[PDB]
């Protein structure tokens, strides 16, 4: 329906018959796109600005299975497992660089990719409804046995699909071998799917051939015994099978997926699978056996029970799936929703246990992207690009409940620190405006104290809400607020001064209690000597700090623009508190320039100290707007004078978006259709220039000698820095 | 009792009541206790023992070994014999090298091979086989190898040949990475292999085995675009021949020109009936015209039934 | 051989295969019973001299069985010296030979692993110790890239042969290092 | 005997400074328990210690602790973690690691299960940025606060604990002396390596 790509030169590869495909990411950057071009390379693509598609050559054949673990970029490269797991961590998130972290499964073919790190978060959404719980009961975490802790470590241990015993030789971040050999029941044959995270620190696996027989090689295995050894268990869990063969009519089902979910108590995805469609579901409800009929008159045993089964019409399954045991009456979001695309055109997305019907709007392998119902188009139609359908959470309309669910999932994404893509699900930003208003209100009132660690993130979140449209004002305003706050905050504790009664930054913070003008007075009024750190500080003022100077300049000219066709115009910046923070920055950079002549002046004229008059006008407007002040006093008329010193042409970092409203968005693989400030930005490109999409637009090596503070401080993900991209320069 | 013990072994083995039950049942308990008017207790007990031996294999494997209630002479030696603490990547260096150095197929080991067949996948089976094949670097050894290999492909002819013709030939011809292998004189054997398996498959073949008929239910359309019937083997052969004709195209031929040359050469054979060559808008005629530039070999192949279609290729072969 | 060339060369080797068979003798099982230009003397994992085209690599693959059998036998020092050695004091080069004793190290664990020496059923350990002593008598090229011995430790992890081998392994390591302690440095 | 613990956290806040501190405070400290860092056998020799350096929640939404340093023979992995610790850590400057030191306490716990047959347990933690946060562990059962962490490190076990920060001094040393057992946070001095910090 919407969000479809295409590949110009490549096609369905009519020469090769076919190849099984797979991909799955529960975190950001969830595109892997196993395919065959016209063995083949593996692709990675982000959710925003998918124009810059990337790929990288593999080193094996048939690329059968891959599934990441955490936000840390990684992949599996199964199917004889050549070039095993690693990170990217080179300059950005657009190059594989598979390191020496390789596990040599000699000439095998497993289909297992699992062993995550920690517990699944608990969500009492229906009960709590996030009224005033303050993330206490609304978002919790159930105690869960960490797999082979020592601090939770983790490895890529899997199960031999081709083989029949086990995987060994684990070397997680220790470069140690630890080689052994185990028997593992001395017999087996499997074509199973893995289900790892169970109650104890064990792994579960069961399937052999299909509906023909009824074998399940349940292997309850234990790995944590002692360092430099392995004792893999061979505990055979109680077997089971697909009761579909009970029909005396026919038995041709032959399942081929039988996948599970991370909750190993309440699902069994057996299904009749050319010329058939019949889902099945069983549980692990422990119960005693009817020991009777032996005469006139350990009960603990496990015998599976049915959950759900019916006749359907479908060919391909995608993925199985909050917590259960909740009367989800008022809940209509995809809570534990299991959907799968239907071959015959439209996609009948419907939750479990009903399967009846939903809205359709008449006249290979997939996985669920996230809570927002936007699937990936890898259905049984050949080498076709991705698709998306309506994420409508339920039949009826409920704006109140809608925004409630939206804020619930937003706060969940905030506390879990994952990516957010509920963009397509929300209506135009007016409702989103009310939502963010209510959100910041609840944040301020019932934080209660997590604010001091949760503020920055949600500000960036705000950006997303203000990203789509007419309301581009809050976007730029929040970007400047965030960058200024961050830079000033990091500049504060960078003083190797001599100790005093209180901290240097803390004592500088109280500068609010000072007169209006003549900063040269207040600076010596508080302290002058203990502010110099070292001679090698002549790299920040003339190069990067100049920004803030120009910044305040850009305020002046933008002050008398209330009559413009934009209520805040470019920005308003009438908060006062942030303004006071900037004024503190001004006085500290003033004493800095007093300590070194390489500061940032007006650069134009009237030097015989423009900075002084600039600062006094800023303090004037501040005190005129600190505690519920007026806006446009008579002083506004005089400060509105344009002194011959203001420069222009500033970055004001921003990015495009995906305005796919309702109908269709068709793009190619390339050639998109329309619709750190340490210098490092000339007219034409001059280096590799590894940039980012949020605001960054910076250089890769930073081309410096001792300014490593900022560079090292921003080597990793920047402010919402998942969009650290790269692109070479043009050539004639 | 044995059958239901085999049914109940699917538990956690924490009770193991049926194990001791079967052990008691297999004992010498009935030593003329009741008025057993049989007079054949000896042979009956021998049959009971041999039947208990043939079944209960999984129970005598998944649990502790029995206390040897056999007291026989020599039980069935044929078994899995798969080294537990060893991967499946052993067939080549343990079987193929020996059988090439030996003079016969080592019938016993064949049983093992059978277990190897319906255990993994035919795809990777034939893949690793042909991979281990190209190492002799001498025509005689490659000849003996493919000779033994045509035989080892028996008991699974239909599906194995289908998977081969579908993947293993495009798996090298389609790309240039695997082209390196095709240049070898083993390539001639590979061509002989291909034509032999194609001939055997196209020929009448029932192939009805228990472990095969019980495991001969899948789904596959092969996505064989057509741009005298609808049979998987025939369709796969048509797609294969179309790809041969395509590879016979110009602008690049280092290793594969010799491959298609050897293919066409070995295809020439008396008493054969393959290469039907549909004559509506297909390549085989232009293919023969081009192969003539590499004399009367194709002049005999293309002559399907002396139809007026064959007049064209005849005139072209006139030269 | 060259790809774009014809099979004209390949078959030319095959028609050349039988005459070279007229120059073969046997499977080269073993010829070294004595303890005294010569038979069974390879230079670098290859004895033959004719530059013709013999049969499969059975005569090209190193005769590991031969050196394995001769080394485990006592008094082999003179035999190995005359068969592959040259200027034992004027040509120290530390050849590939060490890999051989690596197997002799692995085989070592086997002696302790195989039924756990049948729970000390006999005195094969005595012959083992004697052979190890003889090998230590030839400790002049043993630690060519000394970390190679660590490789022998890696294979020692196979089956976790630290049940009873460790004692004799440390013992023979002592027997070796005792004659070379003051010679080399602690770095090795 | 000599059960020490080495902790640093200012990697996110200030990296290069640590490299300077290593030249004067970190490296000489290790020489108090070894004849010189080279490559030796490692076992339960009492004098072993750990090396724990992590980051904050700024740009790590999937990782908090990955420590692994049981014995390390005090030379190899010690020097490795010293020179190859990290270069990341962005966001802002409000708090880097407090929840880390709590996990540090947990480390002492395993000593009770490992150092059986006292040992005058000692510990040292470094952090440039002044830390403060609401969460406690998010990794294990134990939970508390900075106050709970210090009272555990002092009263629950007489582990001598100091913090050799950069030459600057934040508002941290004050509260860290509220323990009735002597905390001995004195070893923050340009003078040479103290005997036992």
């Amino acid at each position: 329906l919407a969000y479809v790509c295409e590949w110009e030169k490549w096609a369905k590869s009519t020469y090769c018959p076919s190849l099984p495909l797979a991909c799955a990411w529960s975190c950001r950057n969830l595109i892997a796109f196993t395919t065959d071009l016209r063995t083949h390379m593996i692709h990675i693509l982000d959710t925003e600005h998918p124009w810059e598609v990337h790929s990288v050559s593999s080193g094996h054949s048939e690329a059968i299975t891959c599934l990441e673990w955490d936000q840390s970029g990684s992949r599996l490269l199964s199917a004889d497992a050549d070039g095993q797991i690693k990170c990217w961590s080179m300059a950005d998130h657009l190059a594989n660089s598979w390191e020496s972290s390789v596990g040599s499964q000699v000439e095998g073919d497993p289909i297992v990719a699992l062993s995550w790190l920690h517990n699944g978060v608990k969500l009492a959404l229906h009960v709590e409804k996030s009224g005033a719980s303050s993330f206490g009961e609304k978002f919790s975490r159930v105690k869960f046995s960490p797999s082979l802790t020592l601090k939770p470590m983790e490895g890529w241990i899997a199960v031999t699909v081709s083989g029949l015993v086990t995987v060994s030789l684990l070397k997680p971040s220790g470069q140690v071998l630890t080689s052994t050999e185990s028997l593992c029941r001395l017999r087996g044959r499997v074509a199973l799917a893995d289900i790892a995270f169970t109650g104890g620190g064990n792994i579960v696996v069961a399937a052999a051939d299909g509906s023909s027989a009824s074998p399940v090689k349940f292997y309850k295995v234990c790995v944590s015994v002692v360092s430099e050894k392995c004792r893999i268990d061979t505990e055979i869990l109680p077997s089971l099978f697909m009761r579909c063969t009970t029909d005396p009519n026919r038995k041709d089902r032959f399942p081929a997926i039988t996948h599970l979910k991370f909750l190993a108590r309440d699902m069994s995805e057996q299904v009749l699978l050319a010329t058939s469609s019949l889902v099945e579901c069983w549980s692990l409800r422990k119960e005693g056996l009817p020991v009777n009929n032996i005469f006139q008159q350990q009960p603990m045993i496990l015998k599976w029970r049915i959950l759900s089964a019916t006749n359907d019409l479908d060919r391909v399954s995608a993925v199985a799936l909050t917590d259960l045991k909740v009367a989800s009456d008022t809940q209509f979001y995809p809570g534990l929703g299991l959907a799968l695309a239907f071959q015959d055109g439209s996609v009948h997305m419907v939750h479990r246990l009903s399967l009846q019907t939903m809205a359709v709007f008449y006249s290979k392998a997939m996985q669920l992207s996230w809570t927002s119902l936007a699937l990936v188009g890898i259905d049984n139609h050949g080498k076709l690009s991705m698709l998306r359908i309506s994420p409508s959470l339920g039949h009826p309309l409920e704006p109140k409940l809608a925004l409630q669910h939206l804020l619930f999932l937003l706060e969940y994404c905030m506390v879990t620190g994952y990516d957010w893509w509920d963009i397509l699900l929300h209506v135009q930003p007016g409702m989103v405006q009310s939502l963010v208003e209510r959100l910041h209100e609840e944040y301020t009132r019932q934080k209660p104290a997590l604010q001091q660690v949760l503020s920055t993130r949600i500000l960036a979140m705000k950006a997303s809400l203000c990203k789509l449209s007419r309301v581009c004002d809050y976007h730029t305003k929040l970007f400047l607020m965030a960058i200024t706050s961050t830079l000033k905050s990091l500049l504060r504790p960078h003083f190797l001064n001599t100790p005093d009664k209180s901290p240097g930054d803390r004592l500088a913070e109280i500068c609010a209690k000072i007169t209006d003008v003549d900063i040269d007075k207040v600076m010596i009024n508080l302290k002058t000597e203990e502010f110099v750190l070292d001679m090698n500080t002549l790299q920040a003022l003339q190069q990067l700090l100049q920004w803030v100077g120009d910044f305040v300049l850009y305020l002046l000219v933008s002050l008398p623009n209330q009559g413009s066709p934009l209520r805040p115009g470019h920005s308003f910046l009438r908060d006062g508190t942030s303004l006071g923070m900037l004024r503190e920055l001004m006085v500290v950079i003033r004493i800095w320039g007093l300590l070194k002549p390489s500061c940032l002046p007006v650069y134009t004229a009237t030097s015989d100290d423009s900075m002084s008059l600039l600062f006094r006008l800023l303090t004037k407007l501040w005190i005129c707007c600190r505690d519920e002040g007026a806006a446009s006093p008579a002083s506004d008329g005089l400060v509105s004078r344009l002194q011959p010193k203001q420069p222009l042409r500033l970055r004001f970092g921003r990015a495009p978006t995906l305005p796919s409203s309702t109908s269709t968005l068709q793009l190619d693989g390339l050639t998109r259709a329309p619709g750190l400030h340490l210098g490092a930005y000339p007219t034409e490109e001059c280096k590799a220039c590894t940039r980012c999409g949020c605001v960054t637009m910076l250089k890769s090596p930073n081309k410096t000698t001792a300014v490593t503070q900022w560079e090292q401080r921003w080597i990793k993900n920047c402010l919402c820095g998942g969009l650290w991209r790269r692109v070479p320069l043009s050539c004639s | 009792a044995v059958a239901w013990l085999v049914a109940h072994v699917r538990m956690l083995g924490l009770d193991e009541r049926e194990k001791s039950l079967q052990m008691i049942r297999q004992l010498a308990g009935p030593l003329y206790s009741e008025n057993t008017l049989q007079f054949y207790n000896e042979r009956v007990v021998i049959m009971n023992s041999i039947l208990e031996h043939m079944c209960a294999d999984v129970l005598q494997q998944t649990a502790t070994q029995i206390k040897f209630p056999s007291t026989g002479v020599d039980t069935m030696p044929y078994w899995n014999l798969l080294p537990p603490k060893r991967p499946i990547k052993e067939v080549l260096t343990d079987i193929f090298a020996k059988v090439l150095e030996k003079g016969w197929v080592d019938s016993r080991s064949i049983h093992i091979l059978d277990t190897l067949l319906h255990m993994g996948g035919v795809y990777w089976f034939c893949n690793n086989l042909i991979k281990e094949l190209l190492k002799e670097t001498r025509k005689e050894h490659t000849l003996r190898a493919v000779q033994l290999l045509y035989s080892i492909f028996c008991l699974d002819m239909q599906q194995v040949t289908l998977v081969l013709l579908g993947h293993i030939l495009p798996g090298l011809l389609t790309d240039s990475s695997k082209w390196h292998s095709l240049m070898d004189p083993p390539g001639t054997a590979l061509a002989k292999l291909a034509v032999w398996c194609a001939l055997s498959s196209y020929s009448s073949h029932k192939g009805q085995a228990s472990s095969r008929q019980k495991k001969r239910h899948r789904e596959d359309i092969e996505d064989y675009v057509s741009l005298n019937m609808r049979d998987p083997l025939n369709r796969v052969l048509a797609n294969l021949f179309l790809l041969i004709s395509s590879i016979l195209g110009s602008r690049t031929a280092g290793p594969h020109t010799q491959f298609v040359q050897w293919f066409m050469e070995e295809c020439v054979g008396c008493l054969e009936q393959d290469s039907r060559g549909s004559i509506l808008q297909f390549m085989p005629f232009t293919t023969v015209s081009e192969l003539v530039k590499v004399s009367p070999k194709v002049v005999l192949a293309i002559t399907d039934l002396s139809l007026p279609l064959g007049r064209q290729v005849a005139a072209k072969a006139i030269a | 051989p060259h790809w774009l060339l014809g099979n004209l060369v390949s078959d030319f080797v095959d028609t050349f295969r039988p005459t070279a068979r007229i120059n073969s003798i046997c499977g080269r099982c073993s010829l070294l019973p004595v303890v005294n230009s010569w038979k069974l003397d390879p230079a670098t994992l290859r004895f033959p001299l004719k530059g013709l085209l013999p049969y499969d690599k059975d005569l090209f693959e190193p005769q590991t069985a031969l050196l394995r059998y001769v080394l485990e036998q006592p008094y082999s020092r003179d035999m190995v010296c005359n068969m592959l050695g040259l200027n034992k004091q004027h040509k120290q080069r530390c050849p590939v030979l060490e890999d051989q004793l690596v197997d002799l190290v692995v085989y070592a664990m086997e002696r302790s692993e195989t039924e756990e020496k049948f729970d000390d059923g006999g005195t094969s350990q005595l012959l083992w110790q004697h052979l190890s002593s003889q090998l230590i008598f030839f400790v002049l090229f043993q630690f060519a890239s000394f970390p190679h011995m660590v490789l022998s430790l890696h294979q020692k992890l196979a089956g976790r042969g630290l049940i009873k081998g460790r004692d004799h392994l440390m013992w023979v390591l002592l027997q070796f290092i005792s004659g070379s302690i003051q010679k080399n440095a602690l770095a090795d | 005997v000599a059960d020490v613990v080495f902790v640093i956290e200012g990697t996110a806040n200030l990296g290069p400074y640590f490299e300077e501190l290593r030249k004067h405070y970190l490296l000489p400290a290790i020489e108090y328990f070894n004849g010189g860092p080279p490559d030796f056998g490692g076992d339960y020799g009492g004098t072993q210690y750990s090396l724990v350096v992590f980051n904050t929640v700024d740009c790590a939404p999937e990782s908090y602790v990955q420590c692994h340093a049981p014995t390390s023979s005090a030379y190899e992995f010690v020097t490795w973690l010293d020179g190859i610790k990290f270069m990341g850590g962005g966001g802002e400057s409000c708090s880097l690691i407090a929840e880390g030191l709590s996990t540090a306490l947990q480390l002492f716990d395993d000593f009770k299960k490992m150092r059986e047959q006292q040992t005058h347990r000692v510990c040292l933690l470094i952090c440039n940025s002044p830390p403060y946060l609401l969460p406690a562990v998010e990794s294990t059962t134990y939970s508390g606060c900075t106050t709970e962490s210090l009272v555990q490190k002092i009263g629950e076990r007489g582990i001598h604990f100091s913090i050799v920060s950069p030459r600057k001094l934040p508002a941290l040393r004050l509260l860290f002396e509220k323990a009735a057992p002597p905390a001995l946070l004195e070893p923050l001095q340009q003078p040479a390596d103290v005997s036992q910090d």
